[PDB]
RNA sequence: AAACUCCAUAUAUAUAAUUUUAAUUAUAUAUAAUUUUAUAUUAUUUAUUAAUAUAAAGAAAGGAAUUAAGACAAUCAUAAUGAUCCUUAUAAUAUGGGUAAUAGACGUGCUAUAAUAAAAUGAUAAUAAAAUUAUAUAAAAUAUAUUUAAUUAUAUUUAAUUAAUAAUAUAAAACAUUUUAAUUUUUAAUAUAUUUUUUUAUUAUAUAUUAAUAUGAAUUAUAAUCUGAAAUUCGAUUAUAUGAAA
RNA sequence: UUACAGACUUAAGCAGUGGAGCAUGUUAUUUAAUUCGAUAAUCCACGACUAACCUUACCAUAUUUUGAAUAUUAUAAUAAUU
């Protein structure tokens, strides 16, 4: 009945918290603006615009709620939601992939020697 | 440093109202670019805790309005 | 010769559960993912019931995900104690219980069919291949997994005398090294069949000039003569007799060693 | 250094078996292994325990004019009581009983004349 | 490398009948990442467990076919596919210089949108 | 009973305080004696 | 080198033509880098997973014939109702009307 | 436990129509050593022996993982289970601030304090390995700083390659030449030479100075640039100027 | 309580480093917060796989109240079944 967030999301499919669902609703609005902001980016950026337009593009950017900015998305561990020491081949935390890996549950990853 | 070409970082503020009516902005767009026009207006910047008030001068243009509001107390030691 | 042959050696491909290679990583990434979400619902799965008081727990092994180019298929092993008509009559040939239901939604339901499902979460062709195992010591996850859920009353208050003696009679106490070596002299003459099958093949002459380059020995019959499917396979297979196991109690830290 | 180390090294070997206790120095080189490492800790807690007393007490009703400090040490209760109640507090009594090796009496000799509460009387 | 091999040799056998010159599977070089995972006392002492992963590459190159042909193989060879294998075709058209018939970006549309809005066409205004 | 392995969840009354370090002290605690761990 | 400039700068400009490439002889910022970068919005969105997978609710409606048991569902609650009885259970919440 | 096993190394076979070229390679399989033999010497439990040296054969010289117990440590911000406490708040969201404060102290690093050592320059381009590039790697060219050009930085443009193919990326030190304060051990003006990129002679070439230079690059002023919606607290780079301690 | 041997360690030798500036961690102190990380007397509380926002766990202000879950019972909008 009162979501936390102005706007309507799906949940993730496995492991949960606020942080993750925080992080996964910014996910979701960036990919729904990614295009106008890049739309404003372009004519806030062209010199060949009079500067009004140019400084009015600038205006709009600097209005857009937080989660739409794209340096807001932090690669957090999809089975424990840490934000540290989190690898992008896996999008598991050290600890994760080590536990994982063991387990056999990591594609192609065995013990090194 | 903001590169020179891209222009000032201009935020939204209610300067109409204090052009017209000389009331305090109560603002906390501590990285907003003071612009020539907001010279004689006065603005009330947060600093985390509070909004501490200063009018802008000549000298003050260019500048960003978060370089007035100190965020921090100085150091002591209890010597 | 052990690692090249099919029933002498697992293949590396099977320490991991997701069996996939993807050019594009982040599909694999997302295949992977869909892996263990999907073997958590299948967890769900398993325990069913039938009224208040029968409720039966199948106990599941982890999936086994087998990525090809055109389909996946999802092997996994199960073990299901048939509690409720455990008689010697032809009764059960006359409904479906609780555990055939269950299997025959993985495949077979015309309209719901679990792989249908799948199907669309993977974007490709699913299939579900439930393989039952009779013993609870045929396979470690599926042993832990009992103890685990199934034997605390046994162990919450101390190891039963009984509990461990059941664990510890589980298996007669082969002689490793008889069967060790019982193997290894199998091996030997097959291997001493086929060398003396070509020696007589080559000494019996089955181009001077080809006869210094070509190395077809003959008909195959005459190298494969006397090896055959019904005595070659069985005697080869590894990993046949379990030898050795330990059991640790929570947490149950189960270890078999199948030779 | 290394000598007086291996002394202080000793005294600190033996406390540390469980519930332990302290003794009187036996040597002459043990009063100073002591003065160096184990008055520093006893000072503050004999000043921890003081300032406890002034406050709880009251600072004005904490004034006492007999004093007697007990321990194995160089008269550390009295440098304690001297640096808690100013260097003007000159009490009609101090009897330090040190209860140990008898240099450790010197070694407070030393300590105690580096407190202006204590300076002969003209 | 084992079902790579496998599968590599299957694609030999599935060409000859289909009267395609194959040759191969030659080995490419195999790639190897890694990944070092620093453990609980990160004393320095047996404090880094390390993992890898070998992709090992296979190329089998087909000549003087034509295409037809060649996508019978594709299509055969992707219906008896191996667990845990992936392939990647290149395949290589011979064509003329003139053929017949032949062989507005998502942002550009907006900027043209956003152009027109009140809010910038009140300062375009000359 | 503190000594003890079962004493080891026991809590005592103890107060604790910070007190710096003299240049004796510290002079003192510098070596293989004084300032190397034992175990 | 000794080739005119003139020159140079008629062939870029007309090789640029037949190639559909963006002719800027002058140099000024334009912009069209952001115009060109690619849009990495769905590989972001889809970093958790995908959301439409089945879910042990949707159980219940699939195979009616079938009762599902949710073991980690039917802890809870069996937790929740001991709690209950030794009085620890959960204030009750404030509502809003109030 | 060891053996075994794998890796490395040597070799053999197979694969590559040798332009995905590195065939001096790639990676599958197999073999090899936990080396072997003669001889003399010294010891021995003296024999069918060890330590030695000598001769002969050999590519052979290095690593990896590995049992179960016992006693003990860590909150794991690296996973749990119970109990216990909050439930308009100890839960949730937004804006800004903080985690970057500064007396003293400690750990670990970086750059230095000059001549067995620092700085320039080296284009038919001296010589690597291991990695990375679809949530990209970015060539060449042109423009500006900026000068003939090169170099360095950024901008413009976005070639090729999603890869044994193209790109990051002409490795660096090395080596050669030139230069180098302290140093009157220099430089300059004349003359001189069979040392000529140099010698010698005569004149000037400052004093200061236990000391900081053409060593060092901290601090700071000003201008510009990069990423980002945003660089104020609080980021990176460049230019001119500043040039601390040591 | 005796004796033996072997340890780990020891010092020896060699090659680097020990003060200065700065970087970074900790402590102390400060602070609205400077998130968290140590107490049975030798020493010793250390997270560099990236803290501008996010990260974030802390502070100030404002704001939300069955919230992210499952189930129960109602109400509707919608599609099938009947
Ligand atoms: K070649
Ligand atoms: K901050
Ligand atoms: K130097
Ligand atoms: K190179
Ligand atoms: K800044
Ligand atoms: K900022
Ligand atoms: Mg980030
Ligand atoms: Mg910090
Ligand atoms: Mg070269
Ligand atoms: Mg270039
Ligand atoms: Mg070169
Ligand atoms: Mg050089
Ligand atoms: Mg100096
Ligand atoms: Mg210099
Ligand atoms: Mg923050
Ligand atoms: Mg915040």
């Amino acid at each position: 009945g009162n979501f936390r967030f102005p706007i309507k999301t799906k949940l993730p499919p496995g492991f949960i918290n606020a942080r993750i669902l925080r992080d996964n609703f910014k996910r979701q609005q960036f990919k729904e603006n990614e295009i106008l902001v890049k739309s404003l980016k372009f004519i806030a950026r062209n010199m060949n615009l009079p500067t009004k337009l140019r400084l009015e593009a600038q205006l709009k950017l600097n209005a857009l709620p937080n989660y739409m900015r794209s340096t807001q998305i932090k690669n957090r561990c999809v089975d424990s939601g840490h934000a540290r020491f989190v690898l992008s081949d896996f999008r598991l935390c050290r600890y994760q992939f080590r536990e994982n890996a063991l387990k056999g549950n990591l594609p192609g990853v065995k013990k090194g020697i | 440093s903001r590169s020179v070409w891209k222009g000032p970082n201009i935020v939204p503020l209610p300067i109409r109202e204090a052009m017209t009516k000389g009331t305090p902005i109560r603002t906390n767009a501590r990285a907003a670019t003071i612009l020539p026009q907001f010279v004689g207006l006065k603005f009330q910047i947060h600093n985390g805790k509070e909004y501490v008030p200063i009018e802008i001068s000549e000298d003050m243009v260019g500048h960003k309005l978060g370089e007035f509001a100190p965020t921090r107390k100085r150091f002591s030691y209890t010597q | 010769g052990n690692i090249n042959n099919k029933l002498q050696h697992l293949n590396n491909m099977n320490n991991w559960n997701t069996q996939i290679y993807n050019y594009n990583k982040n599909m694999e990434i997302m295949n992977t993912m869909n892996d263990k979400l999907i073997n958590k619902l299948l967890y769900k799965m398993m325990t069913l019931k039938l009224n208040n008081m029968n409720i039966n727990k199948i106990i599941m092994s982890k999936t086994i995900n087998q990525h090809s180019l055109n389909k996946l298929n999802i092997k996994f092993y199960y073990y299901n104690n048939d509690i409720n008509n455990n008689n010697n009559n032809n009764n059960n040939n006359y409904y479906m219980n609780m555990m055939n239901k269950l299997m025959n939604i993985m495949n077979n339901n015309m309209n719901n069919n679990l792989c249908n499902i799948l199907s669309y979460y993977y974007k490709k062709k699913v299939t579900i291949e439930p393989i039952k195992l009779s013993y609870i010591y045929l396979n470690s996850d599926i042993f832990s997994k009992y103890i685990s859920l199934n034997d605390m009353d046994k162990y919450n208050n101390g190891i039963l005398t009984n509990y461990q003696r059941m664990l510890n009679n589980i298996m007669p106490k082969l002689n490793d090294h008889n069967i060790s070596m019982n193997y290894i002299n199998n091996i030997n003459n097959i291997n001493n069949n086929k060398y003396n099958n070509m020696i007589n093949l080559l000494n019996n002459n089955n181009n001077n000039y080809n006869n210094n380059n070509n190395n077809y020995i003959g008909n195959i019959n005459n190298i494969y003569n006397n090896m055959t499917i019904d005595n070659i396979p069985m005697d080869i297979l590894m990993y046949k007799y379990l030898v050795g196991w330990s059991i640790k109690f929570y947490n149950i830290k189960v270890k078999l060693n199948f030779i | 250094p290394n000598n007086l180390r291996r002394v202080a090294t000793n005294y600190y070997k033996e406390i540390q078996e469980p519930n332990s206790l302290h003794r009187p120095c036996r040597t002459k080189m043990e009063v100073d292994a002591h003065i160096a490492s184990i008055f520093l800790q006893n000072y503050g807690s004999i000043f921890q325990s003081l300032k406890e007393l002034q406050k709880r007490v009251g600072p004005d009703n904490f004034k006492p004019q007999r004093i007697l400090d007990v321990g194995y040490g160089p008269a550390t209760g009295i440098v304690a009581l001297n640096d808690i109640l100013g260097p003007n507090y000159r009490p009609d009594l101090k009897d330090a009983v040190i209860l140990g090796n008898a240099e450790m009496q010197e070694r407070a000799k030393i300590i105690l004349s580096r407190q202006l509460n204590e300076v002969v009387d003209t | 490398n084992e079902n790579l091999d496998f599968y590599s040799d299957f694609i030999l056998r599935t060409g000859y009948y289909l009267g395609i010159p194959l040759t191969g599977p030659k080995p490419l070089p195999t790639r190897r990442e890694r990944w070092t995972v620093i453990k609980s006392p990160f004393v320095h002492a047996k404090s880094k467990e390390n993992f890898e992963r070998h992709t090992h590459k296979r190329l089998i190159r087909a000549w003087d076919t034509n295409p037809e042909v060649l996508q019978m193989l594709i299509a055969y060879i992707t219906k008896h596919s191996m667990a845990g294998v992936g392939m990647k075709c290149n395949f290589f058209q011979r064509s003329e210089i003139s053929l017949d018939l032949g062989s507005t970006s998502a942002v550009g549309q907006k900027v043209l949108e956003l152009l027109d809005s009140p809010d910038f066409k009140k300062h375009l205004e000359k | 009973f503190y000594t003890h392995k079962e004493g080891k969840d026991l809590k005592f009354c103890n107060f604790q305080k910070s007190i710096k370090r003299p240049k004796f002290s510290i002079e003192l605690k510098k070596g293989k004696l004084l300032a190397t761990s034992w175990d | 080198m000794n080739v005119p400039k003139a020159r140079l700068l008629k062939v870029a400009e007309l090789s640029a033509k037949i190639f559909d490439q963006n002719f800027n002889p002058s140099g000024i910022r334009t912009g069209s880098k952001i115009l060109n970068e690619r849009l990495k919005g769905p590989s972001v969105a889809s970093y958790y997973g995908n959301p439409d997978i089945l879910k042990f609710r949707h159980l219940k409606t699939l195979y009616p014939d079938i009762e599902f048991v949710d073991l980690e569902e039917q802890y809870r609650l069996s937790m929740v109702e001991a709690k209950k009885r030794r009085g620890k259970g959960a204030p009750k919440k404030m509502k809003k009307d109030a």
